[PDB]
Parts: C-alpha cells; structure tokens; sequence
C-alpha cells in the first residue's frame, strides 16, 4: 500500500553541497581505462608542502624570487614577511593558492632560503619569527628575543626554517577584511648577523632565493571560494 | 569524498558510477 | 636546519626539528581531492526562446547559446562553429568595460584552481530555471564526440530533441520545481582529460587549434523550451594527475 | 506514522534513460508463448561480425560491391578505404549500420575479399593497412612498409584481412564533424603485386567482391542516435 | 538490460513484467 | 521500482519543534576542539538551585536585596512573599528568570536569609509558610498555625527555609493572567518573634539578605517564551 | 535533546553533525 | 486478485480490509 | 483504538505520545 509522507518545508531545494548523489542517466558505462597513468595525488595538502617562490620587491618595485645581501650588516631586517597565508609576499606560492580555497589552517610553515652567491662568499643570517602582541621587532636585539635560528653559509646551500604554530586558537583564518588575532600571527624577519664576506673578483651582491610551504604538521580545512578577480 | 549517507545507494554501483576497469 | 634545495626536494619539518617544540597535527581530510571537488559549482548558462514542440535550431543571443559543451574549461562559439567548442582563452562579454561577465562559459572555480595537468571523474549536472515561471523544457544529452543530430522533427508538434535514444530529460508542470539534475559517466575516448593546456593538435594535418585536445569533454546539452537556465557541475570520484601551477594572481 | 521526505530539486522530471521501471497497469498477463522460435540473438555485436558489402565506385560513379583487376600492375592502389566506421565506402554495411548507433569502438576489423574471376585466372594482391601520421601511402614501396598481407589466388577464393586495432586511445569515435586522431585511423589499400594472369578465351576483367565486419575482439559502446536523414 | 536498482521491484514480478510461459 | 506515496495534508509545513533533523550542507567538519574547557553544565535546573537575591522595597520604594529589623516586635510581618514564581519580589532571581521560560514547576523552594547585623546583635524570627484557602495570615497567632521555623541568630549567619510543595495538583503554573488555585500557592512571611537585641554602640537597624532558589526536589517543564518586554 | 526518531539518521553521523574531537 | 505488491501492506489487515468472521 | 499501521511509528514513543507516569 502507498506510504504516507510528510513533505518537509524545503521541497525542491537544490543543495550544492548535499552529501548525496542524483539519478544516473547513462550507467553501465566503462570509464576509459587509465591504469598506465602516473603522477596521481589524492590530497591537496601535498601541493601545500611543495616549497614555492615568495615575491620580493626589486629596487624598482618589481617582483623577484630573492633578496640581496652584501658586505654589511643593516640595522633593519633584509626582508619581513607577516605570517598570514594572506601575505602579498606569498600570494603566488602554491601554499597560498591552495589556502585561498580553504577557511582555516593549522600547523608549521616552512620558509626555505637558498643562497645563490658564489662559493667564495660566506656569512651568517639570523632568521627570526616574532609572535604578535608587542608589534614588529625594531632591532636585532628584539628579533633575537623571539624564535630564531642562525643560518651559516657553507657547503649546504639552503636553510629550512620553520615558523612554529603558536596561536591562542587551534585554527587560524586564511584571509581577513581587517587583521584580527585569529588571522595574523606575527612576522618572520631575516637579519644579517655577520656581513656577507668574500675575496676580490666577486660581485658585492648575493641573491638568496625565498620559498614557502606548509610544514609536516600543516593542514587546511573548510573548502570555500576566494574573492574573485580579473586576471592580468 | 562527500559520501555521507547511511543507507546504500538506490541505484546499482555499475549504474550510479562509471565502471573502472584496468586494460592490463 | 640546513638542506640543499638543488636536490629537487627538501624535508617537511615541524617546530621540533630546530626548536624545543612538539608536532601539533590534528586529523583533517577536507583537503582530499575527491572531497574538495565533490560539490556543485556554477559552470555554465543556457538560453532558449523556442517552445518544446518545435525543431531545435542552434542560436546565440547576447553570448548565450541554447546548447552547451560539457567541460569545466572555457567553451564558446569558436570561429562561427555551429555549436560551442572548447576555447583556449577567456574574453570579456563587453567590448568596452574591460570587466566581466566573460562571453565564454566555464567553471570559474575550476579554472582559477586546477593545480594538476590531467583529471578523471564523472559529472553531476544541475540545470536550473532563472525565474519562477512554470518550467516546460526538454534537454538532450549527447555523449562525448557523438553525433549532435540537429535534424528536423520526424513528427509534427514534437520536441525534436526528444526524438532520440540519447539520454534526455523532460520536465514540465506546476508540480515540478523548475530544475533538473543527473549524473553522467566519463565518456571521452581519452583515458584522462587535460585540465588546462594540451600541447598539441587534434588532427593528422596539424591544422586544428593548437592547445585543444581532441574530444576533451563530457558531451553536450541541447535545450528547447522557453527560458534561461544556469548550469552547475559536480565532479564525482575526482582523480587528478601531475601537479602544476595555479592561475597567477595580481600582486596586492 | 508518515515519513518525512526531502523532495529533490528535479521533481517530476522524465528521465528517458533512468535505469528504473514504472507502474504496471495490466499485470498478471501471460506473454503469448513463443518457445517454438529459432533465430534469436541477444547481442548486436553478432550483427557487426557478419561480413557485409562495401560500396565501390563504378566507372560511371555507380555503387557496386566489387572492384576490377586485369593483366597489369597499376602504380596506384586499386581501392582505398579510410579506416573509420564513418567511411562512405562501408556506409551500408551491417557493421556501419550498427556502429552508427554507438559512440565508440575498439578491436579488429575484418576486410573480406572474394575473387570472382575465372578458375584459370591467377594473380597476387598486396593488401596494406597504413596507420596515420605520415599520410596516405603514395607508392607500393610505402604501402608495404606498413601492415600488409600478400593475397595469392588459387583453390581458396577469399582472403580474410584484419586491420589491427592500432590506436593512441583505448576507444575510437564512430563518427566525427572533422577528422581527429581519435576518429580516423589510417587507410587500407589493395595493390596489384603481380598482374592478373590468364589464358586465351578469358575476359580481361576480374571482379573482387569486398566486405567488412568487426573482428573477433571488436566491440561497440554507448548507445546513441545518428544524424537523421530522409530516405531515398 | 538497464536494470540498475539495488532494492527489489515494489510490484510483483508477475505484475511488473509479462509472464513468460512455454506451451511445451 | 518507484514507491507509491500518500502526501499528507500538511505538506511543506515548517514545524519549529519537530523532533527531527534537516539536511547537512557542510558535513565532515571538525568542531574546533574545546576539551580544555571547564564550567560546563547540562541542566538548566542547576541554575534554579543557586540562591539568588529577592527585591525588597526600600523606604523610598527603591529595590534592595534585604529588609530591616530592630529592637521591637511588629504586630505585622517584616516581609511577605506570595509563593508564585511570578512574584515581583523574585522577578530578577535566577529561579524566576529560568522559570519564565517554562510552563510548570513542582517541588521545594528554598528561601535563604542571611543576617548581616553585628556579631553583638541577637534575636529570633518566625518564618512562616501559609497555604492558601483562608487568606493571608493577619497575626503571629495565625502565621504560627501554618508551616513555620524559628530562626535564632548566633554563630551561624544564615537560615535555609523550605516552602514545602503543598498543592492540589502535581504541577503548578509558573505565571498567570489572574491568580488561580494552580498558580498561586500562599504566602511566606517572616515575623519578629523576639526583638533584635544588642548592646550600646551598635546601629539600631540590622539588614537581613534575602534569596530564593529551587529546592532539592524542584523541577520545571515545558519550554515556552515569556511575555516580551522592552529592557530599561 | 529533541531526538525522537526511531530509524537512524539518513545522513552519516560525521555529516549530519559536527565532528567532536579532543586536541589531547 | 490484482494483488501484485512485494512489500506488505502499510495498514493492518484488519484496517485495510473488512474483517471476515463466521457466525458459527 | 484506530492503530492500524504495520510498520512502527517513525517518531519515538516518548515523542509521538504523552509520557504516562505514576506518582506512586
């Protein structure tokens, strides 16, 4: 006999994210075999962990994947990156590209620096991560009072620096209208501890490539659409 | 991914979904 | 700690490597490719000014055809093609404004975020009428690369689109809810579809439009009956291959 | 008690291919017994495998089921069939008739040639299948560089030639608007290796019947409707 | 052919379909 | 095959209190961890049992959390509270605040009195609960004929008085338009048995804090919305 | 609280409800 | 006669149909 | 009285009906 039904108040509604399927109109069809394929990946996090380039500003305000250093120790940081997946600095990194499609993140961030100067060039940098609350570090004295690692040049070319996940909340926002304590987490500044030093016949300026990616315990969640824009 | 229904699909698996097959 | 990026890969560290810290990992799986793409996103729009019981005839009106090419990539009438074909670039609808809408159809979310070279999946399509006037429409689904069959009616006063064995849908009446949804299997003769670019030609005399793969779609949707309908795509059992760059975003 | 229901957004839609049944309005009815019947077949592929006639062009552009050969060896192929189930050449074969109602095919194709000349007539043909990429073979030298079989006349009247399924894709399109690498697969050309030879009192022209069909491992898939036309 | 539903038919087999019978 | 259904006469109705759920549009989402939290409570009754302040009238008709007593024994009660969770007297107590959102109550009521006079001040009060039927008690003779307890001042500062649940019905209304035998249950009056007594150098007036709450066997039921009002 | 249905929820528990998890 | 449904009647047999009873 | 449905009530008995209780 027919079953009595109570039509809910949302009849006919199309839920773009309902966790259910719809009617198949061309079933019993074989999906063209692709067993020969390679390169498949199943988690978008894989992408977030691939170190990608940061956009630094050239002397002519042009965007370049590195910063310069020479035979001197500035009283100010060579570069300053605000730790937000919203930083214009990492706007075109795979990390940010993926994060733009998610609401929150959690975990470590890896800032990879690759020294491209000559083999004869030496020097030491102090990479610091300053948590918020007391503002951006104004001096080396302040920067070294927070989380930091000293990078010494030599045989190995790069330094993998991790910005520890230090937050009042378990998750942090990927973007924001105005900075809040849940969307902005401090700064990463790299200072010149000792001047880049070298012999004669070597260009005064050395270029350090800069990249970012999510660390080992980095995660993103809540799929969303980012603010649309016109390509150019 | 986004499969959150307790009861099994009303349509056969061969009809609801494309049939995956290996050529080897 | 130190490393060498020239190797092609460096370790994925957490705070414990260099400092006195602990891993802080929490389980999460909303980043899985299948889950991420398993949701409906606006991907096309369709428009018809002819009734159900009439002969379907390809038409365009202010950049809207009465048929669609099922592909997340940009599609539109190309060089006066009879039906929409896959495009290689996006253009503004207006010749002046330099602002969207675009004249080309696509899943903006897919184009703006497709960090892979190839993809495989089934397609859940949703078609919705843009106004509340009672619907009365017939839609014909044509598998990837199959004959469009834009023929005359074989019988008077019947929807020519329904005059087929191809999967077709017919919705009409005040009992309906002005929409249609269904899922189709991957039908392309290709094993996997190119998600962005196809570095080659589709014919043996290499005269086709370089950059477009042959039969890289999920078929087409022809519609007849009055109205404008928006289309959504939902990628079922989505699988992607070969990581690649995302669309560049202007520097803030 | 009544069951709460969520009416999906596609209510009232008529799906021509839904894999489900509808309401029976005259059940418990016996289907007139037909157990005495013979000739039943359950797969349309059976039809595709039955060798059927190809349409060759007569000297007056009329369509005939054969081609001519005589006491000479032309520098050009006697016949040329492009391997596409869309070939106008096989347009009226059962193979093409069935294929027109399907989207893709895969597998071997059998081209059957039947020599109808006199018993006193001898000769050898070189049947070649040239895969695409370098265009149609212009000479015997080019044709014999691809897949081929030499057909020698004698006691047995016919030659069953197989066009191997050589494709970049697992399946190939049955038809097309413009030829693509997934809908056109090369050519089958038959050449005169040695001239047809015979004694006096024998007509100079011999007729070779030509037929096609799907091979042993031939399959079709995805039921569709072909471009309608007006019979005439 | 085109029977892709998991749950059994709501109508009896004798009603949903014509009853096949052999005269011998 | 499709299931026959009988659409009930209430199709599309939105039941604000249906005991069923609706469709999830963003599932498989983790609720931000909060395991570190404390102070959680699961029953609103917990709140009802917390003694909260009663609003007594000041000589200038101002509301205060206590009443006065001195070296005399008035022939009338110092305070009179009608036992109704509707009493203007307990209008701002947590008990009344919660009860306003429920239809009926049952069980004991606790009236807590805290003596705030000096340590040198002594005295005795007679707290009486008079069930209805014969009206409010006009004299001490009448008050002590009902349920009462004598509160003697001393080392311990407060007295926990319980208004027994004496009712013709198992449950009683929380509010009412006009008083009925199911919404009004008598009065609680506190009398001065012996005068407050003290030595020289002590202020004549002592303040007794007054609070209410539900007793050990107190319960509320049937969630409802109280008569709205404009805050001020 | 206000869970009065005999048959189990049609949607998975992980989809119908937020997933509760302890960070420790 | 014309009873071709697999699943049992939703309504009790005593309600769906008249109750047949013998007076002897 | 007038309870003629085979399948159990969709709503819990405590929700579908008033809960009867004895005060003793």
């Amino acid at each position: 006999s027919p079953f009595p039904v109570t039509v809910r108040e949302h009849a006919g509604t199309f839920f773009s994210t309902t966790p259910d399927t719809t009617v198949p109109v061309y079933g019993n069809t074989i999906s063209t075999p692709f067993d020969y394929m390679c390169g498949e990946f199943t988690d978008l996090l894989s992408l977030c962990k691939i170190p990608t380039f940061l956009g630094n500003l050239d002397s002519n305000k042009k965007r370049i994947p590195y910063f310069s250093a020479t035979n001197s120790t500035p009283a100010t940081p060579l570069v300053t990156y605000q730790v937000t997946l919203s930083c214009s600095c990492m706007a075109n990194s795979m990390l940010a590209a993926v994060a733009r499609n998610f609401n929150q993140y959690r975990g470590s961030l890896n800032y990879l620096f690759v020294f491209t100067g000559s083999a004869m060039t030496k020097g030491k940098f102090l990479i610091s991560y300053t948590p918020p609350g007391a503002g951006e570090p104004k001096t080396l004295d302040q920067a070294m009072q927070a989380t930091y690692a000293i990078w010494d040049l030599g045989l190995n070319s790069s330094y993998n620096f991790t910005v520890p996940f230090i937050s009042p909340t378990h998750y942090r926002q990927t973007s924001y209208n105005t900075p809040t304590i849940t969307s902005v987490d401090g700064w990463l500044t790299v200072w010149q501890l000792t001047p880049l030093t070298y012999p004669l016949g070597v260009p005064n300026d050395s270029h350090i490539l800069t990249l970012v990616s999510g660390g080992d315990d980095f995660t993103l969640r809540m799929p969303v659409t980012f603010t649309k824009y016109v390509p150019q | 991914g986004n499969e959150g229904v307790i009861i099994n699909n009303y349509y056969s698996n061969q009809y609801q979904n494309s049939i995956d097959l290996s050529a080897n | 700690g130190v490393d060498n990026a020239e190797k092609g890969k460096v370790s994925d560290d957490n705070a414990s490597t260099d400092f006195v810290a602990e891993p802080v990992k929490l389980p999460e799986n909303q980043t899985r490719v299948s889950f991420f793409y398993d949701r409906s996103t606006l991907s096309s729009v369709l428009q018809s000014t002819s009734d159900v019981s009439s002969k379907f005839t390809p038409s365009t009106a202010k950049n809207l055809q009465n048929s669609i090419l099922l592909t997340p990539l940009p599609s539109d009438i190309v060089n006066n093609s009879v039906l929409p074909e896959q495009e290689r670039w996006i253009s503004f609808a207006s010749p002046t404004t330099q602002k969207p809408p675009y004249k080309t159809k696509q899943d903006w979310n897919f184009i703006m975020f497709s960090p892979f070279t190839y993809y495989k999946c089934d397609l859940e399509v949703t078609l919705s009428k843009n106004d509340r006037e009672t619907i009365s429409s017939v839609v014909r689904y044509v598998p990837c690369g199959a004959p469009s069959d834009l023929s005359d009616q074989t019988m008077p006063q019947t929807p020519s689109l329904a005059d087929t064995r191809d999967p077709h849908m017919w919705v009409v009446g005040q009992g309906t809810t002005n929409q249609i949804s269904f899922v189709i299997p991957y039908t392309s003769p290709l094993s996997v579809l190119p998600s962005v670019w196809f570095n080659g030609f589709s014919n043996f005399d290499n005269s086709s439009r370089f950059g477009v793969a042959p039969n890289a779609d999920f078929g087409r949707l022809l519609l007849q009956g009055q109205g404008t309908f928006s289309v959504h795509y939902r990628y079922k059992k989505m699988r992607v291959f070969c990581p690649r760059p995302t669309v560049f975003i202007p520097w803030p």
